[PDB]
């Protein structure tokens, strides 16, 4: 499952993590198992102009 | 009229008692928790702690 999120938030994909995404847009289920990736995309999905 | 001479049945009924009643009381303990209600402890922290 991939996507894209705001710098000050990558923290909160995490099992029991809540903020504006945890529990509004994607939620992990407390035994989730498995692993988590987050890497930079300033270079392709920033604009200029926005 | 002389008292004291069933001692036995009456520390048998003592025992019991005293035994319920200290089971009945352990359950006010802490154990090194938070509280010891679990209402307050759930709607005081989430889950995960």
């Amino acid at each position: 499952d991939s996507f894209v999120i705001r710098g000050d938030e990558v923290r909160q994909i995490a099992p029991g993590q809540t903020g504006n995404i945890a529990d509004y847009n994607y939620k992990l289920p407390d035994d989730f198992t498995g692993c988590v990736i987050a890497w930079n995309s300033n270079n392709l999905d920033s604009k200029v102009g926005g | 009229s002389t008292a004291s001479a069933l001692g036995k049945l009456q520390d048998v009924v003592n025992q019991n008692a005293q035994a319920l009643n200290t089971l009945v009381k352990q359950l006010s303990s802490n154990f090194g928790a938070i509280s010891s209600v679990l209402n307050d402890i759930l709607s005081r922290l989430d889950p995960p702690e």
